[PDB]
């Protein structure tokens, strides 16, 4: 029917490497997705369009999949503005509901 | 006649016709005619000359014009600037009274029409982010709507028949000109003769 | 050229009846559509409806009934929202947005959103 | 033959063995056909005699017109050309054409 997990809640990389999250939808009811930028008190700042596009406004170095009834999105590095939520979007029928979200951390050590 | 969408197009070539016994008649409401003097259609010769009929609400005969807004004159039907074309209108009241309700218009286009574009089609027009599929609905609309042409309406509900004159002046041959008249003769006198 | 300015936090009563206003000026309001959601503090985010400007269309989710209601008005060029049965739990924040049809899927355009609580 | 009508421009409706001559010609979009009925018969099997022919009908057509062909009505056509040739006419006291005379093609001509 509806609904959204994206197989993760929330994930944590230290230094250096690659984030990636998926947004694994419902069966097959189309192929439109979007990613969403949530900062800890301001409004949303959207990430990527249907996975694979370019923001004209954002400084996109970004890397994300192909189509069908799954999506993923890489993002380049982990810099010092990145501590923030993750928002999926999917845009078929009328009664639009999201995820639960996903967050980064960034894993300090001792 | 047909819809505004479909305007009926007829050609009319190889006669001899009086184009001056249109506007002396009282009956023709609007006359609006940009191409060449009412008086000067008989004098003059065209060629493969192309009529555009279709009727119109009361309150929009100024947007039949060339260049000018309109949402008819957007999605039914729009003017080229460089038209010297002719137009007459007239009421039509008395013919659709109870009243009509079997006339259909486009109010829903992606972009304004072509010049003398006959757009046939259907679709389910489309206004919203998500993809529109199936049933119509929220974004999903029917882009044909009817005619309030109520019998108890006065000016802006009327229907008006409208028509658009066009032609093209002398591109090889010549078919259709204006009407000649002759007098009689006179013998055994000098005269000067046209014959 | 696009700005949305809403109104501030507000404090509501349960068994109650408030009013959220969403302001759009310095662009066309006529085309594009208008959308309303909700954050309950970081949780999942819900699409509490949409409402087009031009036909007056109205469209909820699957479970909104108890405060299902949208109006918009031209001559202010804005969005009004009418909140009812403040029962427990809808202290939250009310984000309102704008899509574009040409380009832009998918709530381009975010507002600051007004942070409505619930107390006694 | 009967395969499309599209744009159809233009429409005309109108009306010893004997033999038919035709002559097709074509000047600044306009098409001729001149036409004899029979003329003077001497012999079979060949055109021999002499007779003028008369103009039948007009047509303000505007085609270039650079090949054609017959038809047939299935279960011989004599086919010239024409030059620019100069050629002197003894008109009758009728008005009818009795006598022509090339220009070039003798020098008794
Ligand atoms: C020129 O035309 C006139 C008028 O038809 C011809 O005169 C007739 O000739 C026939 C015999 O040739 C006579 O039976 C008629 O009585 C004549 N009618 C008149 C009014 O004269 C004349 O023959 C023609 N000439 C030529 C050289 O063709
Ligand atoms: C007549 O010719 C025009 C092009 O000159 C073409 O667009 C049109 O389709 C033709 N008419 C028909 C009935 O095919
Ligand atoms: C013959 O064809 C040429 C194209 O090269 C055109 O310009 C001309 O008008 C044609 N002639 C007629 C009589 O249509």
């Amino acid at each position: 029917d509806i609904v959204m997990t994206q197989s993760q809640k929330f994930m944590s990389t230290s230094v250096g490497d690659r984030v990636s999250v998926t947004c694994k939808s419902s069966q097959n009811v189309g192929t439109n997705v979007a990613w969403y930028q949530q900062k800890p008190g301001q409004s949303p700042k959207a990430l990527i369009y249907s996975a694979s596009y370019r923001y004209s406004g954002v400084p996109d170095h970004f890397t994300g999949s192909g189509s069908g009834t799954d999506f993923t999105l890489t993002i380049s590095n982990v810099q010092s503005a990145d501590l923030a939520e993750y928002f999926c979007q999917q845009y078929n029928n009328y009664p639009w509901t999201f995820g639960g979200g996903t967050k980064l951390e960034i894993k300090r050590t001792v | 006649f047909a819809s505004v969408y479909a305007w009926n197009r007829k050609r009319i070539s190889n006669c001899v016709a009086d184009y001056s016994v249109l506007y002396n008649s009282a009956s023709f409401s609007t006359f609006k005619c940009y191409g060449v003097s009412p008086t000067k259609l008989n004098d003059l010769c065209f060629t493969n000359v192309y009529a555009d009929s279709f009727v119109i609400r009361g309150d929009e005969v100024r947007q039949i014009a060339p260049g000018q807004t309109g949402k008819i004159a957007d999605y039914n039907y729009k003017l080229p600037d460089d038209f010297t074309g002719c137009v007459i209108a007239w009421n039509s009241n008395n013919l659709d009274s109870k009243g009509n309700y079997n006339y259909l218009y486009r109010l829903f286009r992606k972009s304004n029409l072509k010049p003398f574009e006959r757009d046939i089609s259907t679709e389910i027009y489309q206004a919203g982010s998500t993809p529109c599929n199936g049933v119509e609905g929220f974004n999903c609309y029917f882009p044909l709507q009817s005619y309030g042409f109520q019998p108890t309406n006065g000016v802006g509900y009327q229907p008006y028949r409208v028509v658009v004159l066009s032609f093209e002046l002398l591109h090889a041959p010549a078919t259709v000109c204006g009407p000649k008249k002759s007098t009689n003769l006179v013998k055994n006198k000098c005269v000067n003769f046209n014959f | 050229e696009v700005q949305l300015q809403q109104s501030g936090p507000e404090l509501v009563k349960p068994g109650a009846s408030v009013k959220i206003s969403c302001k759009t000026s310095g662009y066309t309001f006529t085309e594009y559509t208008i959308y309303w959601v909700k954050q309950s503090l970081g949780k999942s985010l819900e699409w509490i409806g949409g409402n087009n400007p031009n036909n007056d269309d109205t469209t909820y989710k699957q479970f909104f009934k108890g405060k299902a209601t949208l109006t918009v008005d031209k001559s202010s060029s804005t969005a009004y929202m009418e909140l009812r049965s403040l029962t427990s739990e809808d202290s939250a924040v009310y984000y309102c947005a704008r899509d574009g049809y040409p380009y832009y899927y998918a709530l381009d355009f975010w507002g600051q959103g007004t942070s409505v609580t619930v107390s006694s | 033959v009967y395969s499309s009508a599209n744009n159809c421009t233009f429409e005309y409706v109108s009306q010893f063995k004997n033999l038919r001559e035709f002559v097709f010609k074509n000047i600044d979009g306009y098409f001729k056909i001149y036409s004899k009925h029979t003329p003077i018969n001497l012999v079979r099997d060949l055109p021999q005699g002499f007779s003028a022919l008369e103009p039948l009908v007009d047509l303000p057509i505007g085609i270039n017109i650079t090949r054609f062909q017959t038809l047939l009505a299935l279960h011989a056509y004599y086919v010239g050309y024409l030059q620019p040739r100069t050629f002197l006419l003894k008109y009758n006291e009728n008005g009818t054409i009795t006598d022509a005379v090339d220009c070039a093609l003798d020098p008794l001509s």
